C-alpha cells in the first residue's frame, strides 16, 4: 500500500481519490492519503471551496514513482510532485503516518468498485491521451478541450482521444456508404480495432478513462468521447461476443457508480435510448439496461 | 442551414444549386393476392434534380429492376437517390458542379451528405418551402420517358421551356411552382386549363403550352382560382 504525503492544505478544498472524497478546511493539519491499493491506476482530485471552477486532478500509479502534493500560492492550486529521493520521501511520511496526520484510502473489502471501473485503464495510455511527457502522472481538468473538439486551442493543454466521427472518410469506404453508416461495424472492427486500437482492452481503457473524466471533473468533451464509444459498438451488427459481454459489465459499473444528481449532465438521452432500444445490440446488455431502467426510468 | 421564405432570392442568384426531391423514386401500385394478402409491384420512378436558375432538370429514372431482390426498399430508394445525385456531381465538369443540393425532404440528409463526403465544400441543405415537385409526374412528357424506359437512364429537360427569354428566373419558378402545386391538387382541372383550347399547342422540343404573355397571366389566375378553389372544397369554406 502506497501513501501521496501533502506539504500542507492552505486552501480549503474538497479531495477525491478514486470514487471517495473528503473535505478539508483551510489550514487544517492534513498531510496526505495513505493505504492506496498497489496495482491500479488512481486519481486524485480537487475542488476549491471558494472556487468550485476550479476542478482538477492527476492520474498517477505508485508503482511508478513517489508522489507528494503542495498548494502553489502563484498559480493556485494543488501541485503533483514526483520525489527522486526515496529514504527522504519514506522519513517524511512514517513522520506523518506517526502522528496520524493521513485519511486512509477506505476500501471496503467486497468492494470492487474500482478494479470495475479501471480494468483496462493503463497509465502508459493515459500518457498518450494527455501530453506532459516530463512527468510520469496526468493532469486533467474540467475545461480541457479534445482534440476533436479543437477541430470543429492550445494543443500542448489537450485530450488527445482517438477522433470518431460517424460522418466522415474514415467511417465510411467509398461504394459502401449505406452499409457503412447504417452498420458500423468496418468502422469499429477494422479501422479502430484492428487499425488504431489494436486490441478491444485498449479501446475499453480509453472508454472507460473518458467516462472516468466527464465524472470527477464534469469535463464535457470526455463524455463525448464516452458516448461516441458506446455508440459504435452498439451500432454493429458484428462485434464479438466478449467485447459485448464485456461492455455490459463496464457499463452497468458505471451506471451504478455515477451519482443520482449528476445523471442529468453525464448521460445522453437520444444515445442511451439508442443504444438500449434501438441499436443492433439493443438486446446484448442485459445488466446495463436493467440498471438504467431502475435507476434512470426518465431518461428512457 | 435551412432554406425558407427569408432566404428566397438566394435561389436565383449565381452560386449553382440544384433542388433533389427523392418523392417519385420508389413508386409502388398495392394489390391483393390470389390469397387475400396484399403485395406491392413497383413501377418506374425518377429523381427530380433541378437547377431553379436555369430551369435545367436532370431526371435520373428509377427502373423497377434497381429493386429486385433487395429489402427496405423506401429505405435504399433514399441511398440509391443520394448515389445517382453524387455521380451526377463527379459527371459534371468541376465549373458547373453545384455549390449547394437542397433536398425537399429531411430524411435525404444524412444519406446525400455521406455519399458526398468527397465535396466537402457542396452545403447540403434541407428547406422550409413545401415543394410541388412531387407531381413532376403529371407532366406528360415526364411520366412519358419514366413509364416507357426498359432501363436506367438519364433524361435531359429545360422545366421552363423558353420562359426566360421574356421573364426571369424568379418569375420562372414561381409559374412553375404555382403550376406544379394546382397538378397536385387536381390534375384533372389542372390538364384542362392547360390543353383544352385547340388553338393553342405544346412544341415538340418543350414540356407546356405555347402560350403568350397575356395568355400565360390567364392561366396563372385560373391556376390560382383552381387552388382556392379546391382549398374551399377541403376545407368546407
Ligand atoms: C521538508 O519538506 C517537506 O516536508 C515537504 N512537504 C511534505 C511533503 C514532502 C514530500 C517530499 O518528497 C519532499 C518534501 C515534502
Ligand atoms: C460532463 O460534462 C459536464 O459535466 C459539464 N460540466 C459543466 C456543466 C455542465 C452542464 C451541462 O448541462 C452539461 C455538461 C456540463
Amino acid at each position: 500500500m502506497n501513501t501521496v504525503p501533502f506539504t500542507s492544505a492552505p486552501i480549503e478544498v474538497t479531495i477525491g481519490i478514486d470514487q471517495y472524497s473528503f473535505n478539508v478546511k483551510e489550514n487544517q493539519p492534513f498531510h496526505g492519503i495513505k493505504d492506496i491499493p498497489i496495482g491500479h491506476v488512481h486519481v486524485i482530485h480537487f475542488q476549491h471551496a471558494d472556487n468550485s471552477s476550479m476542478r482538477y486532478g492527476y492520474w498517477f500509479d505508485c508503482r511508478m514513482g513517489n508522489f507528494y502534493i503542495q498548494y502553489d500560492p502563484k498559480d493556485g492550486l494543488y501541485k503533483m510532485m514526483e520525489e527522486r529521493d526515496g529514504a527522504k520521501f519514506e522519513n517524511i511520511v512514517h513522520n506523518f503516518k506517526e502522528r496520524q496526520m493521513m485519511v486512509s484510502y477506505p476500501k471496503i473489502d467486497e468492494d470492487d468498485t474500482w478494479y470495475n471501473l479501471t480494468e483496462f485503464v493503463q497509465m502508459d495510455k493515459i500518457r498518450k491521451i494527455v501530453r506532459k511527457d516530463e512527468n510520469q502522472f496526468s493532469y486533467v481538468d474540467s475545461s480541457m478541450t479534445t482534440v476533436q473538439e479543437n477541430e470543429l486551442s492550445d494543443p500542448a493543454h489537450s485530450l488527445n482521444y482517438t477522433v470518431i466521427n460517424f460522418k466522415s472518410r474514415e467511417a465510411i469506404r467509398p461504394g459502401h456508404e449505406m452499409e457503412d453508416f447504417l452498420d458500423k461495424s468496418y468502422y469499429l472492427n477494422t479501422v479502430m480495432l484492428q487499425g488504431i486500437f489494436k486490441n478491444s482492452s485498449n479501446y475499453f481503457g480509453e472508454l472507460q478513462f473518458a467516462f472516468l473524466n466527464a465524472m470527477f471533473f464534469g469535463n464535457y468533451g470526455s463524455s463525448l468521447q464516452w458516448h461516441a464509444m458506446i455508440e459504435l459498438i452498439c451500432s454493429s451488427a458484428t462485434v464479438p461476443k466478449h467485447m459485448l459481454d464485456k461492455l455490459d459489465e463496464i457499463l452497468y459499473y458505471q451506471i451504478k457508480t455515477l451519482p443520482e444528481q449528476y445523471s442529468d449532465i453525464l448521460l445522453n438521452e437520444r444515445v442511451w435510448n439508442i443504444c438500449l432500444y434501438s441499436s443492433f445490440q439493443k438486446n446484448s446488455l442485459h445488466n446495463t439496461e436493467k440498471i438504467m431502467e431502475n435507476k434512470y426510468p426518465e431518461l428512457l | 442551414g435551412a432554406m425558407n421564405s427569408s432566404n428566397y432570392a438566394e435561389l436565383f442568384n449565381n452560386d449553382i444549386k440544384l433542388f433533389v426531391d427523392d418523392t417519385n423514386v420508389y413508386r409502388v401500385t398495392v394489390h391483393k393476392t390470389f390469397e387475400g394478402n396484399v403485395a406491392t409491384k413497383a413501377i418506374n420512378g425518377c429523381i427530380f434534380t433541378l437547377n431553379p436558375k436555369t430551369g435545367h432538370l436532370f431526371l435520373k429514372i428509377i427502373h423497377t429492376s434497381v429493386w429486385a431482390g433487395q429489402k427496405r426498399l423506401s429505405q435504399l430508394a433514399k441511398w440509391k437517390t443520394a448515389e445517382e445525385v453524387s455521380a451526377l456531381v463527379r459527371s459534371l465538369p468541376k465549373e458547373e458542379q453545384p455549390k449547394q443540393i437542397i433536398v425537399t425532404r429531411k430524411a435525404m440528409l444524412d444519406p446525400l451528405e455521406v455519399h458526398m463526403l468527397d465535396f466537402p465544400n457542396i452545403a447540403i441543405r434541407p428547406t422550409e418551402l413545401r415543394l410541388p415537385f412531387s407531381a413532376a409526374m403529371s407532366i406528360d412528357k415526364l411520366s412519358d420517358v419514366v413509364m416507357k424506359a426498359t432501363e436506367p437512364q438519364m433524361v435531359l429537360f429545360n422545366i421552363y421551356d423558353d420562359w426566360l427569354d421574356r421573364i426571369s428566373s424568379y418569375t420562372a419558378f414561381s409559374r412553375l411552382t404555382l403550376l406544379l402545386r394546382a397538378l397536385k391538387t387536381n390534375e384533372e382541372s389542372a390538364k384542362m386549363i392547360l390543353l383544352s383550347d385547340p388553338t393553342i399547342t405544346i412544341k415538340s422540343y418543350h414540356l407546356w403550352p405555347s402560350f403568350t404573355d397575356e395568355q400565360w397571366i390567364t392561366i396563372e389566375s385560373q391556376m390560382r382560382d383552381l387552388i382556392l378553389t379546391e382549398y374551399g372544397r377541403k376545407y368546407n369554406v
